[PDB]
């Protein structure tokens, strides 16, 4: 696997793995069980003449023919234990949205299906909280949450609302959340956050057909005063 | 502008103009989606172990 | 023809199931395949066996290999027994009846756990489907399922109505709210699979596939949302494979509590909770040892969180077996000793004590009192024959001969030998002689019941084959040395006489009944035939692909059968060696083939745990006998011919014995139906100044409302267009009940205004006729509202799209 002629050649880890210097000035850890290159580190910009290991090679370090010294250090446990711990939070950020939404808390559910970025459980948040808003736009404190979003937490929404904006079915739940957005936030900032125009000018069309449509839809409801009219008669 | 497949992997979004997480949908779910796309892509020797 | 038909099985002990004990050591229940064991540990003798009926091989049986059980749990108090099989169908046993008193079908795989609720009304089942369904017992109906888990339950525990905990093999530690039927706590257990899981009070222990054992306290009234499940500490045992099993026991007399964690390999480790006085006094102790150290108050406090396991943990003591442990219980708990029972993979049970004072056993190894080992064997059966006055069956396995009776089922004898290939009885069935895989023949007595002579250097290899001419006075042997040596008896001991060499291994050796010819398979995919009489070379028959399992000649010794890897039966002629038909008979490798005595017709097994019988003139398969788990590495025919004898790899020896409603017109019913509802709910109300809606569970607004839904557009028109007049009226009254319900209507306002308006349009001239004047009223107000209801959305619609340009101008602006 290596592009040039390797120089050196160190055991690390005990008979487990290998660690190969190349004149490339690419440092290659491998498997021995399975003679696999695990991991490619490149520090250095020409041939590597020596090569020293410490503590079964947890202290690694490494010289340049150009003279530059890169001491590399053992950290897999450090980072293990970071993805073990951004898995352990993620997991408890579902549970935590399910029962939200069991319950009924809204304004937080809200953050949670964001940050989880779920389009389900977001359209069915602010469906059902505009519903219980028709028994400011939507309540206090969801409203308040729209206002502290950041600018791409603010890109992803008008992602959705766009598309949700193009189905007729669901085009009233986008117009709200855009509605809240423009009044709790100022529009000069909007207009500097980058591919805002972008998705704002797929907006415009759209709701301007929904805007043509229902004020067709108060026409035909004025058919009615013809029947009180003539039913009063 | 008009909806089209979904940018991020994990998502699934129809012409509808409703983005599926993949996370949040159930296996019941998934299923049937998965399904509902085949549709849409359809008409589109050794001694001692010979003997034991 | 005839039939079939499954008389007894025996051999089985323990198979790959758990065992429940009940006290009087007392009796122990275990499984055998389909059918359940119920043990006397004192005796050792079987009690009763448990088996729901319908013998293998019947016209009503199945064609399918029977659903062997998987778990077994009983309800002492009640004396019911819940038994989970390989397809997911659990029957519950009458243990006094011996019968069942109810079956479940709700899961689709193997059952993994099965648990009695306190009071014994509702059981729990947990199956490698990733479902968990609670069964009511008085209801004979599944009262829900918790869908969850994303692989095969593990594990389970749930001491309360309120909640339930579950471990999955999918690493997820979940906890149950039994009364929203929702998971309410989810933590990655392990990195990998999670198997063990026992709880105690508030502690709660879980085991991965590691030597790594995780602490959790148990706070089910935090009701912070989380911590109900905290992880405090994690200790390592000393066995790295994974932990399958964890149970607690606790001593009333001292309240001591004990704990096992059954391991995958031979090993089980006990383990012993130290008390609260204990653990003040090891804190206090270990507190001066790190003080006079010199560490600093902040590094002691650390320390002890990092030993936090080792204050409430001590390890016990370690249980050693002989063979691979697959389940483990205990059986009883007091000051002076502690007893466990385990079962094998090696189909035997043991139980053993621990005698202990204090803290620490006295006896540095547990003591095995009993187990259980006469009535089967360790090893898998290679091999068996039966005696000529068919009375007598020997099983050759891997280091023991042992010999049955087959009217009682009880072993007779039993004798150690070496890794035994063939075995067969000698005339007057007093006789038997074993033909090892170390080359060595051996040659046993059952009335001395010893082995009276053994040759350690007959061959160089494996002696694959065997057997003896009709008069019983000359043996054939085939071994993988390339040879076949004639062997005779002289008053008794064995007297080499010839040696034919072959150039191949050599795969079985038949003579035929009348002592004329000798069929010789051999590793080269060919079958030689010679002359008994002279050992001049006769024939060779040709065709098989893979090489030759199994050969027997007609008992006119003119058919002959031949059986191998490649999944073939072959009928051949000795006449001219011709190929008469091949038959493909089995899925996988053939291993015996025997004939009937005195006809043609046929029997042969395979791997594939299918013993096939059939018709050798017909060349056609008379019946499928589906019994076995596992492959069936022997078989055997009797004399007679009454029965055929089989022993499979799932250690069971099997004998068998010879015996409409119009769119848009719905609309009009749910329409009046919920107004009937109306002015009922209405006339109640002027006073104080259905069974179908019940069901459905929603308001009759709702009910109306999801029904004009359904209707399908392209007949929506037409169904509103069909609508009578008298009925059209009460339309408009349902749409002034949709109007009171304001979050209803804007949930689907547009679709009602349609409706309406196509209506009003449709009986135009029929509504200025009426001069109901409450019904100018109703009209009034759906508008007022209705256009209210319709005014908002413009607004919003227009605010909107004026803030939206403004946006795109000024960027316009500010990029122009």
């Amino acid at each position: 696997g290596h592009t040039n002629a390797v120089q050196r050649c160190s055991f690390i880890n005990k008979q487990k793995q290998l660690i190969s210097c190349g004149a490339d000035g690419l440092i290659k850890i491998w498997d021995c069980s399975s003679g696999e290159c695990l991991k490619t580190l490149d520090g250095h910009n020409n041939r590597l003449w020596a090569l020293s290991t410490m503590n079964d090679g947890d202290m690694i370090v490494s010289a340049d023919a150009d003279g530059v010294f890169q001491f590399w250090k053992d950290c897999t446990e450090q980072e293990i234990e970071e993805e073990q711990e951004k898995a352990k939070l993620q997991v408890e950020q579902e549970q935590s949205l399910q029962n939200y939404m069991s319950k009924g808390d809204w304004t937080n559910a809200f953050l949670l299906a964001m940050t989880l970025d779920h389009p389900m459980r977001l359209f069915n948040v602010l469906k059902r909280a505009l519903g219980e808003s028709r028994s400011v736009i939507f309540n206090e404190e969801l409203d308040q949450a729209i206002s502290i979003l950041n600018d791409e937490q603010l890109i992803l929404l008008m992602k959705r609302c766009r598309d949700w904006n193009t189905n007729a079915k669901t085009h009233t739940i986008a117009q709200r959340t855009i509605r809240c957005i423009l009044m709790h936030h100022n529009i000069a900032k909007l207009s500097e956050i980058p591919g805002m125009v972008k998705i704002v000018d797929a907006i415009i069309p759209y709701t301007q057909r929904h805007f043509t449509r229902v004020d067709n839809l108060v026409e035909q409801s004025y058919i009615l005063d013809y029947a009180l009219v003539e039913m009063d008669k | 502008y008009n909806v089209g497949k979904a940018e991020k992997d994990g998502e699934i979004r129809l012409k509808n103009g409703v983005a599926m997480s993949k996370e949040e949908l159930t296996r019941e779910d998934k299923n049937r989606l998965r399904r509902a796309l085949k549709r849409k892509r359809s008409k589109a020797p050794d001694s001692t172990n010979i003997k034991l | 023809y005839q039939r079939f038909e499954q008389a007894a099985a025996f051999g089985v002990i323990a198979s790959n199931a758990n065992c429940v004990w009940i006290p009087a050591p007392g009796q122990l229940i275990t499984s055998a395949l389909e059918d359940v064991n119920i043990w006397d540990i004192k005796t050792g003798d079987l009690v009763s066996k448990l088996s729901d009926g319908l013998p293998p091989g019947a016209s009503d049986a199945r064609g399918a290999k029977p659903a062997e059980c998987t778990y077994l749990e009983a309800h002492k108090d009640t004396d019911l027994l819940a038994v989970g099989y390989a397809d997911g169908v659990i029957k519950v046993w009458d243990l006094m009846s011996k019968t069942v008193l109810l079956n479940f079908n709700g899961h689709k795989a193997a059952i993994t756990l099965l648990q009695f609720d306190g009071t014994g009304t509702r059981l729990i089942s947990g199956s490698k489907d990733s479902n968990i369904i609670v069964w009511d017992l008085v209801g004979e109906v599944g009262l829900y399922k918790l869908r969850s888990h994303k692989d095969s339950i593990t594990g389970f525990w749930c001491q309360g109505e309120d909640w339930l905990i579950s471990t999955s093999k999918d690493g997820m530690i979940k906890l149950w709210d039994l009364k929203t039927h929702q998971c309410i706590e989810t933590h990655i257990a392990h990195t990998g699979e999670c198997w063990g899981l026992a709880v105690k009070d508030d502690l709660l222990i879980t085991t991965g596939t590691d030597s790594q054992v995780k602490i959790w306290k148990l706070d089910i009234e935090n009701d912070k949302m989380g911590g109900k499940l905290t992880e405090m500490g994690i200790f390592e045992k000393q066995s790295k494979q994974r932990g399958l099993k964890i149970e607690f026991i606790t001593n009333s007399s001292d309240k001591t509590s004990f704990f096992y964690i059954q391991n995958a390999d031979k090993t089980i480790e006990t383990f012993r909770i130290r008390k609260e006085e204990e653990i003040a006094r090891g804190l206090k102790k270990r507190e001066k040892r790190l003080k006079e150290k010199g560490l600093t108050e902040e590094e002691i406090a650390k320390s002890i969180k990092e030993s936090y396991s080792s204050f409430i943990l001590h390890p016990f003591q370690t249980i050693r077996s002989l063979y691979k442990i697959k389940s483990a219980s205990w059986t009883t708990v007091s000051s002076s000793k502690l007893e466990l029972v385990l079962t094998t993979s090696s189909n035997t049970i043991e139980y053993y004590s621990i005698p202990y004072e204090k803290r620490d056993p006295t006896s540095p190894a547990p003591l095995k009192t009993h187990t259980i080992e006469l009535q089967g064997q360790r090893t898998d059966v290679r091999s068996i024959d039966i005696s000529d006055d068919n009375k007598l069956l020997a099983t050759a396995s891997n280091g023991s001969l042992k010999i049955w009776n087959i009217k009682t089922h009880k072993c007779i004898r039993t004798f150690e030998c070496g890794y035994a290939l063939t075995c067969k009885f000698l005339p007057g069935g007093l006789l038997v002689i074993l033909g090892t895989r170390n080359g060595e023949l051996q040659l046993f007595d059952l009335a001395s019941s010893s082995l009276l002579d053994t040759i350690e250097d007959a061959h160089d290899a494996a002696i694959w084959s065997l057997d003896l001419t009709s008069d019983g006075k000359r043996l054939v042997t085939g071994s993988a040395d390339k040879t076949v040596k004639f062997w005779d008896f002289k008053v008794l001991k064995l007297h080499h006489d010839t040696t034919l060499e072959l150039t191949d291994d050599i795969l079985c050796v038949r003579v035929s009944p009348d002592d004329r010819y000798l069929a010789i398979s051999l590793l080269d995919n060919t079958v030689k035939v010679f002359f008994l009489d002279s050992m001049k070379f006769y024939l060779s028959l040709y065709g098989h692909k893979l090489p030759v399992l199994s050969i027997d000649i007609s008992f006119d010794s003119k058919m002959i059968i031949t059986s191998s890897a490649d999944k073939n039966i072959k009928i051949w002629g000795l006449d001219f060696g011709d190929c008469h038909k091949s038959l493909f008979a089995h899925q996988d490798s053939i291993m015996n083939v025997k004939f009937l005595p005195q006809s043609h017709n046929f029997f042969s097994c395979s791997k594939d745990a299918v013993v096939k019988y059939w018709d050798g003139e017909k060349f056609e398969c008379i019946q499928k006998l589906y019994a076995h788990q596992s492959e069936v590495w022997a078989l055997a025919v009797a004399t007679d011919g009454g029965f055929v004898v089989s022993s499979s790899h799932d250690h069971s020896i099997r004998i068998w014995e010879e015996t409409s409603l119009k769119a848009g017109e719905r609309l009009m019913e749910a329409l009046d139906l919920g107004i009937a509802e109306i002015e009922g709910l209405e006339a109640y109300n002027r006073d104080m100044k259905n069974a179908v809606l019940i069901a459905v569970n929603k308001t009759p607004e709702q009910y109306i409302m999801d029904t004009l839904l359904r209707i399908r557009m392209s007949q929506l028109e037409d169904a509103l267009m069909v609508m009578p007049f008298s009925y059209v009226l009460k339309f408009l009254k349902f749409i002034d009940t949709v109007m009171q319900n304001k979050t209803l209507l804007h949930s689907h306002l547009p679709l009602i205004c349609k409706n309406l308006f196509f209506i009003i349009k449709f009986n135009h001239k029929e509504l200025v006729s009426q001069k109901n004047e409450e019904l100018k009223l109703q009209i009034n107000r759906v508008k007022t509202e209705l256009r209210s209801a319709l005014k908002s959305t413009e607004d919003d619609l227009g605010f909107n799209v004026q803030g939206l340009k403004f946006v795109k101008q000024q960027w316009n602006l500010r990029h122009n």
